DNA sequence: CTGTCCTCTGGCGA
DNA sequence: TCGCCAGAGGACAGCGAGTCAGCAA
RNA sequence: UGCUGACU
């Protein structure tokens, strides 16, 4: 019975990192215990979730959960028919041992379409936003770019980069070319600000 | 290879720096024309940055593409077109280069 | 029209010293000099009265520049 | 002297 | 059946400033 | 130009 305390912490984890892309999710589920978890749900095909976004009610994003320790390519499209039926244009790919290696640019292959992206289990156990060191980010919005380009008098290149297989930009799914706002809680400054082009 | 290489480069000419992975991506996803066009269309929006390219974040993207092209795509190999067309340059030490029959 | 009013130590320093190889060139000096062989001893005299026509070209890293005048300069 | 960088280098399932 | 994770050695290139002298090739 | 000494 510990593959469900491992289940509990990997679907809290995945509930907080749901609500901090900004999904539609209840306090239950952020400050649902094990006792009450393991009363509701075992399975490992009951324990995917379809969450709905604040705006843009049709944008929906979908976890699963795979069974097979190591996703295939088989196991990718044996579900990409289940978003491609059910009208849904993301997904989250939660996998115990890894992707085989050429699983990994599938999931790239598939165009703004489906656009899918994977996170181990071990990856999961812990929200690493919640660090002591990790700063708070926030993906500016379009309109907040072009202002800070124009006070700074910047270019998008010319500015620091973060990398697109960074462990907080795979977290707060950020795609390459935005800009990511980071408050740094500083010692000398308290709450200094700076922003970093995904890339 | 060769020609993802040259647009990723028609890029860099100009500063454009998501068109790299961009264009990379294009490729997998799908060769020539293909790759032109977007190219084509990323140098014309994007020039008067002819100016603004020589930033930091340009040179190592550069810098590594074309070292990764030197130091993957250059060993010897049988040739596509012949079958046969390894004629072996194997050079010894400097002022010395062999090739064979 | 966005940068500090104040005048940065290192404008003071290259005002005072151009003021300086300008009067040392035989230019009129407008302060009233009192007996004083240093140029920049007169450029001093000068910059506290407030009279040097000069024109700050404060440079933006984009190459965008802001024309500030010796005189609208708020000198510590 | 010590470090990275570099250049290979043959070895099991897809 | 060899591509890529692993795995090996080989090569290069760096090694604080600034001074004064003599002797000799 | 190099090898020997030498100074902080």
């Amino acid at each position: 019975e510990e593959e469900t305390y491992r289940l509990w912490k990997i679907r809290k984890t995945i509930m907080q990192l749901c609500h901090d892309r900004g999904y539609l999710v209840t306090q239950d589920e952020l400050d649902q215990t094990l006792e009450e978890f393991k009363a509701q749900s075992p399975r490992r095909t009951d324990l995917t979730v379809l969450v709905a976004h604040n705006d843009d009610p049709t944008d929906q994003m979908f976890v699963f959960f795979p069974e097979e320790p190591k996703v295939g390519i088989k196991t990718i499209k044996v579900y990409c028919q289940r978003m491609q039926e059910e009208n849904i244009t993301r997904a989250l790919i939660v996998v115990q041992q890894g992707m085989t290696p050429s699983a990994k640019q599938s999931l790239v292959d598939m165009a703004p379409k489906y656009i899918l992206e994977q996170f181990l289990q071990q990856e999961l156990l812990i929200n690493i936003t919640e660090h002591e060191l990790v700063p708070e980010h926030v993906v500016m919005t379009k309109e907040e770019v072009t202002e800070l380009l124009a006070r700074y008098k910047l270019r998008e290149n010319q500015l620091p980069r973060i990398q697109a297989g960074d462990p907080v930009a795979r977290y707060f799914g950020i795609k390459r070319g935005q800009v990511v706002k980071i408050i740094r809680p500083s010692e000398t400054a308290g709450r200094y600000i700076t922003y970093r082009l995904v890339q | 290879v060769i020609h993802l290489l040259l647009c990723q480069l028609r890029v860099l000419e100009v500063g454009a720096l998501q068109a790299v992975y961009e264009l990379e991506r294009i490729l997998n996803r799908f060769i020539r024309e293909e790759l032109e066009q977007y190219t084509t269309e990323i140098v014309q929006n994007n020039l008067l940055g002819s100016q603004g390219a020589h930033v930091k974040n340009v040179c190592e993207s550069k810098s590594k593409l074309i070292a990764l092209f030197w130091k993957a795509h250059m060993n010897a190999k049988r040739c596509p077109h012949c079958k046969t067309g390894r004629s072996v340059v194997r050079k010894e030490h400097n002022s010395k280069l062999t090739i064979t029959f | 029209r966005i940068t500090t009013p104040y005048m940065t130590k290192y404008e003071r320093a290259r005002v005072l010293g151009t003021r300086a190889l300008q009067i040392a060139m035989c230019a009129p000096v407008m302060v009233e000099l009192e007996g004083e062989t240093d140029p920049l001893l007169i450029a001093m005299k000068e910059l506290k009265a407030r009279k040097i026509p000069i024109i700050i070209r404060r440079y933006l890293p984009d190459g965008s520049y802001e024309d500030w005048g010796v005189d609208e300069l708020i000198i510590t």
